[PDB]
């Protein structure tokens, strides 16, 4: 999840992007 | 407690780049 | 500019939602 | 929601619509 | 203290609505 | 150094929560 | 809005007051 | 404070009249 | 008021530029 | 910086360009 | 991780203490 | 580095106000 993704790990805003609608 | 402030710049992130494609949050 | 509201209502709708989470769109 | 709540301030309640 | 009860355990929007004046 | 970040969205979250009705701050 | 000032406000008081902790109303 | 700092912009003095 | 602007420019700059930082003026 | 993107909304891309 | 929030809290507080003179911000 | 100095231990205003141009 977003959470488990990237507060463990920092997400670059390419895989930010992924979780737009 | 961590994950509740970094959700915070998650969906402040999430905001500037998604834009005006918008998005959806769930922990 | 209407883009820095858009801002604050996400923070807002982050601490009233919670777990339940929430949608944004312009 | 952009239309209701940065024209006139929303309660905790008017936003709480917006939940998912 | 607020610091003390809200950034050991997560606090409900209930129950930081008591710090309030 | 964590409490800090933390009081900053504490603040935030007092400001959003408590509205018209102000509030105070102390750590 | 004016709203948005209020938080911007707060910001700054909680990084200015620090320890001494600070009040806000409108 | 709103009338203060939220028409012309407060330096971090003015502001650090507000601290309790 | 321009200033708030401010501060949504650098925390947009913050999270596009990374490592590689940015400069904020005014 | 102010100009630019504080009148009309700056794109991730427009903002890139103020990167160090 | 806990080092990126806290550079978000960082520019900000640059910026609100840097004001007019301006900044430049590197990790 | 700013990041070295103020997120390990808490900055000060004053200790910021140096990173300033
Ligand atoms: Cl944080
Ligand atoms: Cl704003
Ligand atoms: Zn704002
Ligand atoms: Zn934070």
């Amino acid at each position: 999840g977003i959470v488990e993704q990237c507060c463990t790990s920092i997400c670059s805003l390419y895989q930010l992007e992924n979780y737009c609608n | 407690v961590n994950q509740h402030l970094c959700g915070s710049h998650l969906v402040e992130a999430l905001y500037l780049v998604c834009g005006e494609r918008g998005f959806f949050y769930t922990p």
